[PDB]
RNA sequence: AGGUA
């Protein structure tokens, strides 16, 4: 279904980083340990990489597959299939410059 | 040092190694100036008044009771009654030397700069004093940066020669036709841009009144401001750099028990700066002791929130760290085992929160580890997709969908039809009994009597047999 | 918490024959693949319908 | 970890 002739690797910018990225890794938090929910905004995150369980928003706002196409705008979280949480991307945004270390070594 | 390392410890220790160790009087020496430094910088808060008014709006605002004692002022130089006096006094200082511009001047101001010399204020109202009175450096820098730029870019003259005319009245009309006086090229072409200029000059007037002072003294005052957190800042990072040395042993404890010592190191230098911050020589105690607990604290923290994979709170921290004490404390009394029915009796907590706080305790494994003893295999390579619909119950779906439709499909057309809306079959979307009724242009009793038929009708076996497979 | 029971929902009665009012299979009871030999059950959560 | 080819 996806055709493509040929595959570029290149020097990814920083502005198509945040373009790949859905939202700013702000916190190092990751789960409230007894409740499994990701936090916000962390490492796991609905806010950010979409929702965990299948076409619902992590707040007990929006259960239904009615609500696929619009995002929740009451809360951080959207609403999308949970399949995304494999695609996308984040950001973190470095307070200094730093080096990659295969372009050193 | 340059011995082809690529280890930050050793380097660092190297940095720390440069600035040698202090002695007890060192400490009160360094506190001294810093205290030097503080002080000048409160004699320039003092010089301008608006942070002054604003600080005593804040008084008012707790004599009325709206806002907490002990978030303005904390300790005093010789309670609410030595703050209202000496506010009260620091008032009626304000209003007499605010009358002298509205000698003796230089008199009331200097009374004025005594009178808070006595105050020793919270550390987040020193801070906002601070930040108002560098805002209004840079609004005085912004102006003449604004009339910089104007004479500079429009009239295309150096910056040199701005310095010298511009500056000693700054804010009249004087400069305007001694530079023209020269005949001067720039001069003329200063002409069509003088409007510009002007209002500029009407706005840093404007900025004057609403200091209450002539822009000059705000420049004497505000570099005296600069020179005073200059030297406070240098004192302080002395301390700091003079000081990692007992953050560095510190930590080198907790370094055995987890988590990267080089954090560890950071973050105690964190709590050395807070330390610093809110040093002082007037309580007696030695430095080292006050930035000891200082450091303690950030430590810890740091080990409740960096070095656990998910996050734990710090109170619950401390709740597992005295269990695991107890723990150690009731095993090795007992010699055999810490039996749960005394560490429910050494706790408030019942006993299922002891044992669920037993299990939050322990940090999640990687699956990178081997599963059976360093086996070839990791341990993710077994973990099932537990998110994932099984190729059965996707074709189950897919039957039920294509038999439903065709039920549907099997009864009339207003019935399907509704049924359709009613639970969302084979849309994206679904509606309510009153939506569909409202395009059924019938909202009664009757699209749920339609809705209790259609069932009722699919209740004959003869179309609940294709949908009786499916549910057991 | 998962209880062990002997009454497990939708399930067919051989499985229940094998176990006692426990929920625990009978020591010496012949078992074959796909046979319940424990009825544990857990809390069922919130259910999402198609 | 051990064992098989």
């Amino acid at each position: 279904t996806e055709e493509f002739d040929a595959i570029k690797i290149a020097l990814a910018s920083p502005d198509m980083i945040r373009s790949w990225s859905f939202g700013e890794v702000k916190k190092p938090e990751t789960i409230n340990y007894r409740t499994f929910k990701p936090e916000r905004d962390g490492l796991f995150c609905a806010r950010i990489f979409g929702p965990v369980k299948d076409y619902e928003c992590l707040c007990g706002k929006y259960k239904r597959l009615k609500h696929r196409g619009v995002i929740c705008e009451k809360c951080g979280v959207e609403v999308t299939q949970t399949k995304v949480r494999r695609e996308r991307m984040g950001h973190i945004e470095l307070a200094s410059p730093t080096a990659h270390i295969w372009f050193l070594k | 040092e340059i011995g082809r390392t690529t280890d930050p410890v050793r380097m660092y220790m190297r940095e720390m190694g440069t600035v040698e160790l202090l002695t007890r009087e060192g400490e009160i020496d360094i506190a001294k100036r810093i205290e030097d430094g503080i002080n000048q910088v409160q004699c320039s808060v003092a010089e301008y008044p608006e942070a002054i008014t604003y600080l005593l709006e804040q008084y008012d605002r707790v004599e009325a009771e709206e806002a907490r004692l002990s978030d303005l002022i904390t300790g005093f130089v010789d309670d609410p009654e030595l703050a209202r006096e000496k506010f009260a006094e620091l008032r009626a200082q304000y209003v007499v030397t605010r009358d002298t511009i509205k000698a003796t001047a230089q008199e009331e101001i200097l009374k004025l700069s005594e009178v808070f010399k006595q105050f020793r204020l919270v550390p987040k109202q020193f801070d906002y004093l601070v930040n108002s009175m560098r805002v209004m450096m840079d609004r005085v820098r912004t102006q003449e940066r604004l009339i910089m730029k104007l004479c500079v870019e429009q009239c295309k003259m150096p910056k040199k020669n701005f310095i010298t005319l511009f500056t000693g009245n700054e804010t009249s009309d004087t400069w305007f036709n001694a530079a023209i006086a020269m005949n001067k090229p720039w001069s003329e072409k200063l002409h069509d841009v003088s409007e510009e200029v002007h209002r500029a000059l009407q706005k840093l007037q404007q900025i004057e009144e609403e200091t209450g002072l002539t822009i000059e003294q705000v420049k004497d005052i505000n570099r005296r401001m600069s020179i005073g957190e200059a030297k406070a800042r240098r004192a302080k990072k002395e301390m700091v750099e003079a000081n990692l040395r007992l953050v560095i042993s510190i930590a080198k404890k907790y370094t055995n028990r987890g988590l990267q010592f080089l954090d560890l190191i950071q973050e105690g230098n964190i709590g050395l700066m807070k330390a610093v911050d809110k040093f002082e020589y007037r309580r007696g105690y030695k430095f080292s002791t006050y930035a000891t607990w200082w450091i303690r604290q950030a430590i810890t923290r740091s080990i409740a929130d960096q070095a656990r994979t998910i996050r734990i709170p710090v109170h619950m921290i401390e709740t597992i760290n005295k269990l695991n004490r107890i723990s150690r404390q009731m095993l090795q009394e007992m010699g055999r085992e810490p039996t749960p029915e005394e560490l429910a009796e050494r706790m408030l907590m019942p006993e299922d929160k002891i044992r669920k706080v037993l299990k939050i305790a322990k940090e999640p494994i990687s699956m990178e580890t081997p599963i059976g003893d360093d086996e070839d295999s990791h341990l993710g390579d077994f973990i099932e997709d537990t998110t994932l619909e099984l190729p059965l119950d996707s074709a189950t779906t897919e039957s039920l969908r294509a038999a439903t439709h065709d039920v549907l499909a099997g009864l009339t057309a207003r019935e399907a039809k509704v049924l359709r809306m009613r639970f969302g079959i084979d849309m994206n979307t679904d509606y309510t009994l009153e939506e569909v009724g409202k395009q059924f242009d019938v909202t009664r009793e009757r699209i749920r009597q339609i809705e209790a038929k259609a069932l009722r009708k699919l209740r004959h076996p003869s179309r609940s047999e294709v949908l009786r497979s499916f549910l057991d | 918490p998962e209880e062990i029971t002997a009454d497990i929902p939708n399930v067919g009665e051989a499985a229940l024959s094998k176990l006692d009012e426990s929920g625990i299979v009978y020591i010496g009871a012949e078992v074959t693949g796909g046979d319940i030999l424990v009825g544990k059950v857990t809390p069922k959560g919130e259910t999402q319908l198609t």
